[PDB]
């Protein structure tokens, strides 16, 4: 729980620091992750019988 | 919802008609700001500024009433 | 980081061209403040300009001859 | 693997090829590749979009000053100034001569300037005055450009002729001002 | 050597290696073991390939530490390899390819940063790429201007080919300059009629006006009729409304009375007179100025049918 919760709490200060210098979060967020977590997150994002 | 094509009737003035009309205020403005004169010009008019003023007289029209009925 | 660069170059058009009020009134200037030659006639100056230096050359010579004799 | 695709199918396809070239070449390529595919697309973006009309001038206005910029063969040059004039337009009103004139006096210019041939620049400014209707408008501009390369070459018993008649078909202000203005300065 | 519980504690201590090394003056030996570090494993280089010590290559901490002293301590080209190695892996994140085009860029090597970006558009999808394509665009006009105008286009093109509609707003206003101080002007007109319609309803007014002003400020009022009818039958009610009041001035102050009675009759039917209040005035200003008897009747017998379009529910 630990562990979740510090991913969590990671990202959500961040998120209001990014908020508090009036950035959006998810531009800044995405300008340091690699290309492969962009990836992973690509990929999880009646005609006939 | 849902709304109406525009529809608009044809201007009165055309662009070619436009086109003349330039032509003639284009050198009729370039004529009087070429040359002023220290007594004489009072022979001259600033043209422009008086049509501006007779086109603001101008500006009230009304549609004719009574053709009909 | 500087996370709004191309906002720094496009501000002249932030300013005076992404809104405009209105506008009531009329000259022959604003009726058509250039014509649809400007941008070709713009681009044959500075090739048109160098037949202008030639041709005051040319015709000096031409000149010079006719009162060489 | 792309070249040889260009090599080897039509225009009208290749369009993915030429896309991904640019895409290859303009990372994994360098500078005098990199342009030299950009103009060779944008050399047969143009000549598309000419087929798709023919009166987009503007399109001929970039072909034309592309193929100047990259100083391309005057043979080429010529050639699809030849086919851009052939555009002549539908219209007995000024108004739509009034932008495909500059091809003409481009080609001239062109011609003049840049080949340096002045004897087929003046087949040139003599195919405007066969083109123009002069009855029914007049540009002074060709008749005033025409008369000023006669004036360089130094033959004003030309350029009196040019403008002349010029007076003669078509009397017209500036016509007049400039025929004016020419013997002032002689 | 030994086992870890994942791949960025182990880093950590690559990291804390060459540091050690780096603060003790061993700056080759801090190299090498970022070479080291680095190296990616063949298939063959592991008991198995999905252990710490084989993955720890992929974390982009690693390369950055590496990046970093060799742009410090090392020979350009080396920097280089690095970057570029750091890109084919897709370790490199925007930020790090922005990195290395700015290392480029201050030594000079201004096509080669060109073609660092190039690549950072090829790795990221959209919003990703969107603050690359940012400092491309605008580099490349800063470096060239003009000068490499038909493959600033091809940019500019490649930029909007994929483009969302949320984040070209910018894209096509920087490209219409572009256009505007060097190109041909159809071609500047061009864009704003293409970023009328790519830009999201939201604030397509706001490029509408643009174009509006534009072709206003070289064509005239006369020419410019046609792009606002376009507005009015396209941007959303409340602008609509607000493009007819401004159309109907320009046909006013013309003259076109015929017209502009034809704008107001074509807006009021989406315009509550119960609400509204303030474009009936308009309106009613107007035919009491321009109008007569006849059509006061027209403009009050069409306002007591759109109040009877919602008093009736
Ligand atoms: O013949 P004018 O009454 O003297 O007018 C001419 C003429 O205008 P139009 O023939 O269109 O009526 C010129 O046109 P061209 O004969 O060269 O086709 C035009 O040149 P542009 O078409 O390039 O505008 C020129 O204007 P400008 O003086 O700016 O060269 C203008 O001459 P004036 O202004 O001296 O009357």
């Amino acid at each position: 729980k630990k562990e979740r919760d510090q991913w969590q709490v990671k990202e959500l200060q961040d998120r209001k620091a990014a908020e508090d210098k009036g950035l959006d979060y998810e531009r800044v967020r995405s300008l340091e992750m690699s290309a492969d977590v962009t990836e992973k997150l690509e990929q999880k994002r009646f005609t006939s019988y | 919802k849902k709304r109406s094509k525009l529809v608009l009737p044809e201007p009165q003035i055309s662009d070619r008609e436009l086109e003349q009309i330039v032509k003639i205020g284009h050198a009729s403005d370039s004529v009087r700001q070429y040359i002023d004169g220290t007594a004489t010009s009072g022979l001259l008019t600033d043209y422009t500024e008086s049509a501006r003023a007779n086109a603001v007289a101008a500006r009230t029209m009304r549609t004719p009433m009574l053709k009909d009925t | 980081m500087d996370l709004d660069i191309v906002q720094r170059e496009i501000t002249e058009h932030l300013k005076d061209v992404l809104h405009e009020k209105a506008i009531d009134s009329v000259d022959l200037a604003m009726l058509a403040p250039k014509k649809i030659d400007w941008d070709l006639k713009r681009d044959i100056e500075s090739k048109l300009q160098k037949l202008e230096r030639r041709t005051q050359k040319a015709v000096a010579t031409i000149i010079r001859q006719r009162l060489a004799e | 693997i792309f070249k040889y695709g260009l090599d080897n199918l039509p225009s009208n396809r290749t369009e993915e090829i030429f896309k991904h070239y640019t895409q290859h070449e303009k990372k994994f390529g360098e500078r005098v590749g990199i342009e030299d595919v950009i103009i060779s697309k944008r050399k047969t973006q143009y000549e598309k979009m000419v087929e798709e009309n023919g009166y987009n001038y503007d399109a001929w206005f970039d072909y034309l000053r592309l193929l100047e910029n990259e100083e391309t063969d005057r043979e080429e040059v010529e050639d699809v100034y030849e086919r851009a004039i052939a555009n002549i337009p539908p219209h007995s009103e000024k108004r739509y001569w009034r932008r495909y004139i500059y091809l003409w006096i481009n080609y001239a210019l062109y011609e003049e300037l840049v080949a340096k041939d002045f004897d087929r620049a003046r087949q040139v400014y003599k195919a405007c005055i066969d083109i123009i209707p002069h009855k029914t408008f007049t540009f002074a501009k060709v008749w005033i450009m025409f008369a000023h390369f006669e004036i360089r070459q130094l033959d004003l018993n030309a350029a009196r002729k040019i403008m002349g008649v010029a007076i003669g078909k078509c009397p017209k202000d500036k016509l007049f001002r400039a025929y004016i203005d020419l013997e002032l300065q002689l | 050597i030994s086992q870890f519980g994942g791949v960025s504690e182990l880093a950590n201590v690559w990291c804390a290696y060459a540091e050690m090394e780096m603060k003790h003056k061993r700056a080759k030996a801090a190299l090498t073991v970022m070479q080291r570090a680095c190296v990616v494993p063949k298939p063959g280089d592991y008991e198995n390939m999905q252990s710490v010590q084989a993955r720890v290559h992929r974390s982009p901490i690693l390369w950055a530490m590496y990046a970093d002293y060799e742009e410090c301590c090392g020979t350009v080209e080396s920097c280089r390899k690095v970057y570029d190695k750091m890109i084919e892996l897709r370790v490199a994140s925007p930020q790090m390819i922005m990195n290395y085009a700015m290392f480029l860029e201050e030594n000079e090597y201004f096509e080669l940063a060109f073609q660092a970006y190039e690549k950072g558009i090829a790795l990221f999808k959209w919003p990703g790429v969107f603050d690359i394509w940012n400092t491309y665009l605008v580099k490349f006009i800063k470096r060239y201007g003009g000068k490499k105008l038909e493959r600033a286009r091809d940019l500019f093109e490649q930029c909007l080919e994929n483009c969302p509609p949320t984040h070209a707003k910018y894209i096509f206003l920087l490209y219409a300059k572009l256009e505007e101080e060097h190109g041909l002007a159809r071609h500047a007109l061009s864009i704003y009629n293409r970023a009328c319609s790519g830009v999201d309803r939201a604030d397509m007014h706001s490029m509408y006006n643009i174009y509006i002003k534009k072709v206003q400020e070289m064509y005239g009022i006369a020419q410019c009729r046609p792009i606002f009818e376009r507005a009015i039958s396209e941007l959303p009610e409340d602008k609509s409304r607000a493009m007819s009041l401004r159309y109907a001035q320009l046909e006013t102050t013309v003259g076109e009375i015929d017209r502009a009675r034809a704008i107001y009759a074509h807006a009021a039917e989406i315009s509550d007179p119960k609400v509204h209040v303030k474009f009936w005035d308009t309106w009613k200003n107007f035919e009491v100025a321009h109008g007569n008897e006849a059509t006061v009747r027209d403009m009050l017998r069409v306002r007591r049918s759109v109040e009877a379009s919602y008093n009736v529910n």
